[PDB]
């Protein structure tokens, strides 16, 4: 059933698979840096939380 | 004896060492801190922190001193020992920050144009 149309549809969805895989990899790297920012923020939050606790 | 200083920002730790005299100034006035000090909390004014030497300019800023925990919670803590260098660093980092805020958005929209054309060709292929 339109062998050429099937093969063009196969190549188009392979291209979308490649693009969404690249975007998955970019979001893995950005997730790594976002959890690095969270673990760099955490000692400030621990210290200000214990100061607010002891004062208030 | 020495006391352990650690100036802490929300972005991360800036300075951490063992300093004999800490000469921060509060909203009321000066404070000269030695090891064995009483536990006290005092908000810091927008000025340098005199550590005896390396001077640390803090912005926002809040001090709590225990006899080993004289740490400083600052919203913005420079290093270059001058009251206006934090303002110059903020003027530079605002520029770098909106350059990054535009770079991230245009990179996402380029990748999304690639995805939208690649799914256009899938929908046209039928």
């Amino acid at each position: 059933a339109s062998l050429r149309d099937i093969k063009t549809r196969i190549n188009a969805t392979k291209k979308t698979s490649q693009i969404t895989k690249a975007m998955e990899m970019v979001s893995t790297s950005k997730l790594n840096r976002a959890e690095q920012n969270a673990k760099s923020f955490v000692p400030y939050m621990e210290k200000i939380q214990e100061v607010v606790a002891n004062v208030a | 004896k020495t006391i352990h200083v650690s100036v802490v920002t929300p972005d991360g730790p800036v300075y951490e060492d063992d300093v004999e005299m800490v000469s921060v100034k509060a909203k009321s006035g000066e404070l000269g801190i030695l090891p064995g000090h009483i536990p006290l909390v005092a908000p810091l004014e927008i000025s340098a922190a005199r550590l005896k030497t390396q001077y640390i300019a803090v912005s926002g800023g809040f001090l709590e001193v225990r006899p080993d925990k004289v740490t400083i919670l600052a919203q913005a803590a420079e290093r270059a020992e001058d009251i206006d260098v934090l303002r110059a660093k903020a003027a530079k980092e605002r520029a770098e920050r909106r350059l990054q805020s535009q770079q991230d958005d245009i990179d996402f929209k380029r990748a999304e144009l690639a995805l939208k054309r690649a799914m256009n060709r899938l929908s046209v292929a039928e």
